């Protein structure tokens, strides 16, 4: 008995709903790793990255959260929340660089 | 502030 990429994503959603943001990351990244090894599956990466980027933000990994938000926005440029997240991160980053210029 | 899935 074993876990498909779909299973891993579902387990990631269980972790997320209990605010286990590290386990969210572990399961979601495992879902992506199974896809990348050529597992055939029907889950969408956009939804995976939506959970993953938020979970990584919860861990205080702002750079990696930004990375993941940009990967999401490459696949779904429409995505409303990722667009809002991007604006937030760019705001924070613009603030940091404003500080170093003063 | 950032917004995750509901
Ligand atoms: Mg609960």
């Amino acid at each position: 008995s074993f876990l498909t990429a779909e299973d891993c994503f579902e387990l990631g959603k269980v972790a997320y709903t209990e605010a286990d943001y590290y386990h969210t990351e572990l399961w979601m990244e495992q879902a992506l790793r199974q896809l990348d090894e050529g597992e055939i599956s029907t889950i969408d990466k956009v939804s995976v990255l939506d959970y993953l980027s938020y979970a990584v933000y919860q861990q205080g990994d702002l750079d990696k959260a930004l990375l993941l938000t940009k990967k999401l926005l490459e696949l779904d440029p429409e995505h409303q929340r990722a667009n809002g997240n991007l604006k937030y991160f760019e705001y924070i980053m613009a603030k940091e660089l404003e500080h170093h210029h003063h | 502030g950032p917004a995750g899935p509901p």
